[PDB]
């Protein structure tokens, strides 16, 4: 139903009050800072790759595969024999006369066998991740999970997998290609998601029927 | 170069345009003395490999 | 069915919390480094 | 779900400058394509096919 | 699955300058490609007609 | 299965830069190209009629 | 049928673990050199 009580994908407040800043010192001075949460040190020059815990991370999401196989097999034969005395001369009728000599045969035999295979599949996005481990290698762990909610359901992508570092572009990306362990998901779920399964029935046929 | 560039931490884009002018690429050659120990020094010899024109005032990385 | 409860592909948490980094020691450097690996 | 398993044994001096091989280079390759799900389950023989295609004299 | 095996014996003196050497040039060459799987069943013949194509008068 | 023998004599004068001769350069030439299997077994006559080839009156 | 258990072609685990490099000595360089074989 519409009218049932759902909780929204975005849950709690949605706005927030800004905070009056501190009174200022009485020093001789105008510049005052508010305490600012001193962070580490820095570089100037090196790209913005992470580095630690938490630190964000954006996937391409490039996937091809494609893959294929097929064979066959056949064998034949044939055989067609005859031999027939027409006219016998009389000094030969007792070897040849009566038909006794004639003969007819045929036979024939045939196969034919095949078989293939095949396989596939793409995926294209991107999908920001998050540093969950740092391994001892200097290798990154990252998780990463988007919700959509476009107007009935909800879908969800989900990444997992290793990456290195030195494999990180300019500009903070990599290309699922290169990620170590990947683990990505499509899923959803709603009424679009339930006309997508098969029925018990069907699912119980679809395994123990003899053909 | 760019194996250079990216173990200090700056990753160049392949396939880009990148022509230099004051970097030459070199073998270095030296003579392992008799019972050397580790810290001590000795004398290198720096040769070009390939279309410079001189080593005028370079520095070996 | 689609109401029987399965698990995801990827398990677990997928978000992770960042952590405070370490008090400064006050020598007199403002280059501060976190215990490197 | 579908599953890409590899597995097989390199020589380091066939590696390229960005970090890759090609499969052709690898010693022991087994290489592994497979899945699950209905669409999976969708394209095993019968019981019954399986075993006439096994025993049936022609 | 499939398999493709291969045994030989290679003269060094063949290796070309990208470690290859064509299957021509090596000397006691067993090459198999096979499979298994329910598609390679479908390419046996049945018992009977292998019995009568050895068997049979014609 | 297919089988090719080879067996001959050869004088090393023949021999080109790239280690190779053609078989009409070679001696006591025999080669052999035979096989295995049904298919094989699809190409022999039948007993009946390799009798009747050889012992029919025409 | 498909139910049924079968392994895989690619068996075992299929991925490693980086192990910690060993502890420097404190002799007077930065250039340390794990058990070369
Ligand atoms: C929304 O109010 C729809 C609820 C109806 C469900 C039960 C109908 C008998
Ligand atoms: C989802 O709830 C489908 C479960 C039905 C399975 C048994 C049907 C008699
Ligand atoms: C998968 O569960 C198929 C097993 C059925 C084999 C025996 C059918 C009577």
């Amino acid at each position: 139903c519409a009218w049932i009580p759902a909780k929204p994908l975005v849950q709690g407040a949605t706005t927030a009050q800004p905070i009056p800043g501190p009174v200022p010192v009485a020093n001789g001075s105008i510049f005052q800072s508010a305490q600012p949460i001193n962070y580490g040190y820095q570089p100037l020059f090196e790209d913005r790759r992470p580095r630690n815990i938490g630190d964000t991370l954006t996937i391409v999401l490039q996937e091809n595969v494609s893959a294929s196989k097929s064979s066959s097999a056949n064998a034949s034969r044939d055989g067609k024999t005859s031999f027939g005395f027409d006219t016998v001369p009389r000094y030969l009728q007792g070897l040849f006369g009566n038909s006794r000599a004639d003969m007819e045969a045929s036979g024939g035999n045939s196969f034919n066998g095949k078989g293939g295979a095949n396989a596939s599949n793409t995926f294209s996005g991107t999908l920001t991740v998050t540093v969950d481990q740092v391994l001892a290698n200097g290798n990154l762990h990252v998780v990463g999970e988007k919700q959509i909610a476009i107007n009935q359901g909800t879908e969800f992508i989900r990444f997992s997998g290793v990456v290195n570092p030195r494999t990180i572009s300019g500009s903070n990306s990599v290309p699922s290609t290169q990620v170590a362990d990947a683990r990505i998901e499509y899923v959803g779920n709603g009424y679009i998601n339930e006309a997508q399964n098969m029925g018990w029935l069907q699912r119980f046929f679809l395994n123990l029927s003899p053909m | 170069l760019n194996n250079m560039l990216s173990q200090l931490g700056i990753t160049v884009p392949t396939g880009t345009n990148m022509q230099l002018k004051n970097v030459a690429a070199v073998m270095v050659t030296a003579s392992y003395p008799p019972f050397a120990r580790q810290g001590q020094t000795i004398d290198v010899v720096v040769s070009s490999m390939g279309n410079a024109k001189s080593l005028r005032g370079g520095t070996l990385l």
